[PDB]
RNA sequence: CGACUCUUAGCGGUGGAUCACUCGGCUCGUGCGUCGAUGAAGAACGCAGCUAGCUGCGAGAAUUAAUGUGAAUUGCAGGACACAUUGAUCAUCGACACUUCGAACGCACUUGCGGCCCCGGGUUCCUCCCGGGGCUACGCCUGUCUGAGCGUCGCU
RNA sequence: GGUGGAGCCGCCGCAGGUGCAGAUCUUGGUGGUAGUAGCAAAUAUUCAAACGAGAACUUUGAAGGCCGAAGUGGAGAAGGG
RNA sequence: UACCCACCCGACCCGUCUUGAAACACGGACCAAGGAGUCUAACACGUGCGCGAGUCGGGGGCUCGCACGAAAGCCGCCGUG
RNA sequence: UAAGGCUAAAUACCGGCACGAGACCGAUAGUCAACAAGUACCGUAAGGGAAAGUUGAAAAGAACUUUGAAGAGAGAGUUCA
RNA sequence: CGCGACCUCAGAUCAGACGUGGCGACCCGCUGAAUUUAAGCAUAUUAGUCAGCGGAGGAGAAGAAACUAACCAGGAUUCCCUCAGUAACGGCGAGUGAACAGGGAAGAGCCCAGCGCCGAAUCCCCGCCCCGCGGCGGGGCGCGGGACAUGUGGCGUACGGAA
């Protein structure tokens, strides 16, 4: 994810949760030069990824 | 440098003048800045002397001014507890009151 | 320096961003005056205002 | 001669005042004559010129009697475009040439509530002053 | 080896990035600006280079309060109205 | 289909902050279409979008501070954001009751001796 | 007529003079005379469907509502719209909004640490923990409260 | 005469920032020098193939070589971005 | 007369400071554009014009929003000086 | 008549908002700045600080054929040019 | 060895306000050179100027005589013409250098303290209602506070005033 600056890890995990109706293991952030926050956000093993992400619409 | 026969010539430009050089373009059109106040006060003031409240007869203080006469400041005092004229009254009248006026004769 | 501050990387986050050449449909637009950037910037010559 | 100050009357200045102009104000100044008919039945001598209107071209290479409908209004390039008034290009491909309004003649408006209101108050306006001289 | 050998040696540096100027004048070890003056409570502008005090004086920046300040003024300074609605 | 600010004006404060939280999600996907290609009809709505949610969290804002402007609407103790905001002279300058205000020694002075209306030379 | 060299002319380059323009200056007048702790000037960082710079703006971010205006915008798209519609766009601007520094204000300038209140999750105040809102700078005035003094006393 | 594409001069008066060869003048431009000085510090390259419009200079293979672990090797600081 | 060429006679490179410069005195490769006795005040004499024992001129005033005007005209102001 | 205090008007304005004008300059001139100018760029820093306006009326800005790896050409075409 | 007044003096994230910074052409306090001139120079001059520093306003400052004058006298301040490059200053040299009167622009005057008189006749902030509210005020009602007798309000201030 591409995230806002100000982000905590906290907060990135409070709405990843409350968007996709989703859950978070844990969560690792960046900050890429040209200064957008990358998050990688790791999900629960019973979650699956490739499915939540065809939600979502990427692929 | 002197040559042949001027006169002395103590011109005074040592100091600085080009900074404070007060040029005068103003002048025709502070005429008319001033020209309007004057007429806009009268209009103002509607029935009332443009010119002024009314000054007092008064002679000019050097020898060389003897024989003059002008407008003086305002009507003295003494003048008026003649007339019969109160003093805060004749303020509102139009006419000019001097409160420190020794009247010697 | 790879030891950064935050505001140091801002900085350069920003400056890295400006460096990019002119979109080509610009130079179509009606009143134009411009063809190349001009402010371009080359980390060998002209260092960084730092 | 013009007498009010606070207008300009500037070589530079109304130049500048043009080319700067924003589009509100440049409806106005982008208007055209009517033709002598309907100059006849609304009493309005010009009209800022609209998307659709009818057009005869009086100046330029080409000059005609073929009335076309206006298609855009460069309000940008300051200049409109017309219905055959078009070149061809090197590949075929043809484009419309910009005519300015001031060189061009309406011969029938595009009616609306605002277009009417417009060619009242033109209309009121002018037999006004004519009943003021009177 | 005043020079081309002692120009070698220049890693470390004296100033950087003022927070309130924005120039690269704030001096570390001194802790002070340089440019506006930074700890000390008033700019440094001077009276005494006239090119330095143009180059960030009023309007050079966006004005982005004082230049609607401009617009009130010149209508009225109401507040507190709507005009008349449809 | 504009969302315009008719609409909205005579309505509920808890019903506008759905519209609003329905355009925040659909504003979330337009910016997905932009990154996997879209269509460039979807990457137009993105900017409508951007501003039909403020035509919305206007009406919310409008429609709070004009009912907070009517509590304080009375009473003398009201919060910094409500009081007038002119210029620090001008909420400084005197009140339009302690200018106007004259000592009782000059208003007595003020019924003696008026000033008259008068002309002159008749 | 060998080549080279020189002078002149025809043309061709090199170069940008001259000339003609000019949304810019300079000068002189005129009217006004408008900042900021309800947070200025200035600075930083962001913000366009394709956008680097200038400009315009502030997470509601190439504007918001409102009022005039009345059919565009435009480099290309793309579009809503019904152009019998606040109605596209521009102008005005009086409603609302105002990222981070900055007199800058909880302490510090790393962007770090806190405290005090509240409201969500957590708790079922169980303290964290997590999220959210309001305060917490210096100086000084008037008042208010709590005080201190073998200061002056009074009553004891 | 020519090219050039939008303005210009004669006379009577008025006003100037009014006439250049030069100031190691200022700015810009261009020569002669001249296709000259030069592309010489650390021993070294060669064969075949590939790619390609085009190979002394790329890439792969083969051979000869040097740096020789106080390195021309493997990782960092400041600095760079 | 001006282009090229020919001949006879003449003929040293300009600017400058200098008693004296073709100088073994200095500035000058070449070409374009720029580039230096100005304005103000104060005297002095000469000259032109108005009036003349007087004569003004300023500041004011009276007449405009200037188009030409921030001009022109007028004022016991004109003599306070 | 001091040792205490208040006060409009004529008066000043190379900053600011908004205007008007000129016997002014006209791209080496006029402000440093007619343009993305206090920008590019230099300096650790205080500071320093440029160059750079003009196709045509309308892009109608050279399709197509051809030679060439391509830059460039030859024809063709657009144009009042 | 306590409780209570007052006087001093502290602490409040106490109720309510307010100050800082910016601009800086013009303005007001202070600070304050040296190039330069004098054909040297030190006094002088440049010059109460540049820089420095503080503070404002739409204008500022000044302003209602401890004045001018010597007259048959004028009458706040500011500005313009004038006085006048004059009285005076000065290695009396270089150079510096005002005012008064007169004409005009404008024209406006006023308050305290004190001395006294008046039952503090006064002011502030609270709490309830009436109007008004985008320059927070007026009207009334409250043993709701507090300031004030170490002095608030009305008359009164030298032109005279009070009685
Ligand atoms: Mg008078
Ligand atoms: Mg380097
Ligand atoms: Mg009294
Ligand atoms: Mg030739
Ligand atoms: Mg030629
Ligand atoms: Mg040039
Ligand atoms: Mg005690
Ligand atoms: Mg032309
Ligand atoms: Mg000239
Ligand atoms: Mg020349
Ligand atoms: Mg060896
Ligand atoms: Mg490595
Ligand atoms: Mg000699
Ligand atoms: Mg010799
Ligand atoms: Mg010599
Ligand atoms: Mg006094
Ligand atoms: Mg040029
Ligand atoms: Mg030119
Ligand atoms: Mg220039
Ligand atoms: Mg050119
Ligand atoms: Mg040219
Ligand atoms: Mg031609
Ligand atoms: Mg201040
Ligand atoms: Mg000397
Ligand atoms: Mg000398
Ligand atoms: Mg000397
Ligand atoms: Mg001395
Ligand atoms: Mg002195
Ligand atoms: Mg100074
Ligand atoms: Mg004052
Ligand atoms: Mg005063
Ligand atoms: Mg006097
Ligand atoms: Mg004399
Ligand atoms: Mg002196
Ligand atoms: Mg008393
Ligand atoms: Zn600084």
């Amino acid at each position: 994810f591409i995230v806002d600056v100000k982000a905590n890890k906290h907060q990135i995990k409070q709405a990843v949760k409350k968007l996709y109706d989703i859950d978070v293991a844990k969560v690792n952030t960046l900050i890429r030069p040209d200064g957008e926050k990358k998050a990688y956000v790791r999900l629960a093993p019973d979650y699956d990824a490739l499915d939540v992400a065809n939600k979502i619409g990427i692929i | 440098a002197p040559s042949r026969n001027g006169m002395i010539l103590k011109p005074h430009f040592h100091k600085d003048w080009q900074r404070r050089v007060a040029t005068w373009f103003n002048q025709p059109a502070r005429k008319i800045r001033r020209r309007k106040a004057r007429q806009a006060k009268a209009r103002r003031i509607a029935p009332r002397p443009a010119s002024g409240p009314l000054r007092p007869v008064v002679r000019c203080p050097t020898v060389r001014y003897h024989t003059k006469v002008r407008a003086g400041r305002g009507f003295s005092l003494e003048e008026l507890r003649v007339a019969g004229i109160h003093k805060k009254v004749a303020r509102t009248i139009g006419i000019s009151v001097d409160p420190r006026r020794r009247n010697k004769c | 320096s790879s030891h950064k501050t935050f505001r140091i990387k801002r900085f350069l986050a920003k400056k890295q961003k400006q460096n990019r050449p002119i979109p080509q449909w610009i130079r179509m637009k009606t009143g134009n005056k411009i063809r190349y950037n001009s402010k371009r910037r080359h980390w060998r010559r002209t260092k960084l205002g730092l | 001669m013009k007498f009010n100050p606070f207008v300009t009357s500037d070589r530079s200045k109304n130049r500048k005042r043009h080319f700067n102009a924003p589009s509100h104000i440049r409806r106005k100044i982008m208007s055209s004559p009517l033709s002598k008919e309907l100059r006849q039945k609304y009493n309005v001598r010009s009209m800022p010129i609209r998307k659709d209107d009818e057009v005869q071209v009086v100046r330029g290479h080409y000059k005609g009697q073929q009335i076309g409908k206006v298609v855009q209004v460069y309000r940008k390039k300051y200049v409109i475009y017309i219905e055959r008034v078009q070149r061809e290009k090197a590949n075929g491909t043809t484009v419309h040439v910009g005519i300015h309004p001031s060189k061009v003649v309406i011969t029938r408006l595009k009616l609306d509530k605002d277009r009417k209101k417009i060619l009242e108050r033109k209309a009121k306006s002018r037999q006004v002053g004519k009943e003021k001289g009177k | 080896t005043k020079g081309t050998s002692s120009f070698g040696k220049r890693r470390n540096k004296t100033h950087t990035l003022c927070r309130r100027c924005g120039s690269k004048a704030y001096h570390l070890q001194k802790s002070t600006c340089g440019k506006c003056g930074y700890p000390a409570k008033r700019k440094r502008k001077y009276n005494w280079s006239a090119k330095a005090k143009r180059r960030n004086t009023t309007g050079t920046g966006r004005m982005r309060h004082l230049k609607i300040v401009y617009r009130r003024f010149r209508h009225g300074f109401r507040e507190g109205i709507t005009p008349k609605p449809k | 289909a504009k969302i315009k600010a008719r609409d909205l004006r005579g309505k509920k404060k808890e019903e506008l902050l759905k519209q609003l939280e329905d355009l925040k999600v659909e504003l979330s996907q337009l910016r997905v279409a932009k990154v996997t290609g879209g269509a460039a009809s979807k990457l137009s709505k993105i900017r409508v979008v951007r501003k039909s949610i403020a035509r919305v969290l206007t009406v919310i804002n409008q429609t709070q501070k004009e009912n907070l402007r009517k509590f304080y609407k009375g009473k003398k103790y009201k919060p910094l954001d409500l009081r007038p905001k002119k210029t620090r002279a001008m909420r400084r300058r005197l009140n339009k009751h302690e200018e106007n205000l004259k000592t009782k020694k000059q208003q007595r002075k003020e019924r003696l001796y008026p000033l008259r209306k008068f002309a002159v030379k008749a």
